């Protein structure tokens, strides 16, 4: 037999990651968000 | 005895400020939830 071997290969590359974001230039202190300690008071 | 009051004593700046400072570091503590 010529074709002494047939090798079969399958293949799959890997998913790409991605988010949504937000952004805005005017507004509040945090701009943007994805889509109650309040520790952050006592050092003033 | 204790003597929580500290009635022989004095201090005006020193006395409000541990006033605040209880206050805000005791609603801290309670806030943390801890479960311990």
């Amino acid at each position: 037999q010529c074709n002494e071997d047939n090798v079969e290969r399958d293949i799959q590359t890997e998913e790409i990651e991605t988010r949504e974001v937000w952004t805005q230039h005017p507004g509040e202190s945090t701009v943007v968000s994805g889509g109650t300690s309040d520790a952050v008071v006592m050092p003033k | 005895i204790k003597d929580p009051a500290r009635d022989p004593q004095y201090a005006e700046n020193e006395v409000d400020e541990m006033r605040i400072q209880k206050d805000l570091e005791l609603e801290q503590y309670k806030r943390s939830s801890s479960k311990s």
